[PDB]
């Protein structure tokens, strides 16, 4: 779901 | 913002070693960045375009032969463009 190969920006999105 | 903060800390922090490390950029990244580029225009903040567009080219000048340096021209066209049309100028970061 999203990230394609793992998300460097949107690993660390604002999401906690 | 840049993902979930407008600190330029976590911009840079972002940026840097995206550019320099990641051997194949996905497009979510980037279209996130295209997408605050753009939006840094229209919410009046292209202070923060300043310091974002700035590195970002910056690092993907100096990136000898990588998908960075197609970036680098996608990404800057996008803004300009919008810029153009919204402000009427095209800010060359030279």
């Amino acid at each position: 779901k999203g990230n394609m190969m793992s998300n460097f920006f949107g690993k660390a999105a604002m999401n906690k | 913002n840049l993902a979930g903060a407008v600190e330029f800390n976590d911009v840079k922090t972002l940026l840097r070693e995206w550019i320099t490390t990641i051997s194949d950029p996905m497009e979510e990244d980037i279209l996130q960045v295209v997408k605050y580029c753009t939006d840094l225009i229209e919410e009046k903040d292209l202070e923060k375009l300043d310091l974002v567009i700035k590195y970002m080219k910056r690092l993907m000048q100096q990136s000898v032969e990588s998908v960075w340096n197609m970036a680098f021209d996608f990404i800057l066209d996008n803004v300009q463009v919008v810029l153009q049309q919204t402000y009427g100028s095209t800010l060359k970061v030279t």
